[PDB]
């Protein structure tokens, strides 16, 4: 019985590395991130702590809307509109922060 | 060398720059590590030398001497 | 005096909410994703110990 | 589209439901139809509009 247990120990012990190393380049990446709006963007504005108990699938959808009512309203500034439209690629995030 | 991987590895996790991360700068005061970052420090440390800490003995690791010690 | 303060006003409050709505929502979920991971791997790292 | 994950849809979707909204501001008949549908469980709804 026990060695069967252990089998899933090592199945689990996998998981828990995997999810370490994936923790480890979030964290990696989100310093940079912060380092971004760490200019005086975080207070009020860029950050917003109160929506820390939603998930990605809501924020994600409001940002859609959000984006597809300010590109309209960005149609003006030629710059301010290139960097509204590259940052929209969601793999690159702090992109949004620098717009 | 270990005694560098330690700093890269604090730096990376922390954002500190190289030269603020001596021995004895401590995380939470000298790199401003709060709980979460401190956790993920200790994390990123595990992985960068592929091994593991005790509970108790990894959360008394507060010092980048103490940190290189315990991996040393 | 009156148009130019308003117009301006309304202007800046638009672009102002929206651009906010936008970036710190993705900052935000960025966050909350991070702090959940952390969570999991947490949980994960006690049960392994036991 | 099937080569795409389901987030990328729900992005796409949502990215445009939002230009909808702005648009819609003109015909009251859409603007209905997508007061209705922009709700998930509601597929056909979407259809109609
Ligand atoms: P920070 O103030 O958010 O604190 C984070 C934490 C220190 C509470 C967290 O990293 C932590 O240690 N949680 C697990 C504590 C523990 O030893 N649990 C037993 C195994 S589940």
């Amino acid at each position: 019985e026990m060695e069967n247990v252990q089998k899933k120990l090592r199945k689990l012990e996998r998981d828990y590395y995997q999810i370490r190393e994936q923790v480890v380049s979030a964290k990696a990446g989100w310093c940079a991130v912060m380092r971004m709006v760490k200019d005086n963007g975080v207070e009020r504005r860029l950050h917003r702590r109160e929506l820390a108990y939603m998930e990605g699938g809501a924020l994600r959808s409001m940002s859609d809307k959000a984006l597809g009512a300010l590109r309209l309203a960005v149609a003006d500034n030629e710059h301010l509109r290139d960097a509204l439209r590259l940052s929209e690629d969601p793999k690159r995030p702090e992109r949004k922060v620098q717009f | 060398t270990i005694e560098e991987r330690v700093k890269k590895i604090i730096g990376e996790q922390l954002g500190v720059k190289q030269e603020e991360v001596t021995n004895n700068a401590s995380f939470v005061e000298d790199l401003g590590a709060d709980s979460l970052d401190t956790v993920e420090l200790v994390m990123a440390l595990e992985e960068e030398f592929d091994t593991e800490i005790p509970d108790e003995e990894a959360e008394k690791i507060t010092t980048v001497q103490a940190a290189i010690d315990y991996i040393n | 005096a009156i148009r130019v303060t308003q117009s301006d006003r309304d202007l800046f409050k638009h672009l102002i909410t929206e651009a906010t709505s936008y970036v710190s929502a993705d900052y935000m979920r960025h966050a909350n994703e991070r702090r959940t991971h952390l969570d999991e791997a947490l949980a994960l790292r006690g049960e392994l110990f036991g």
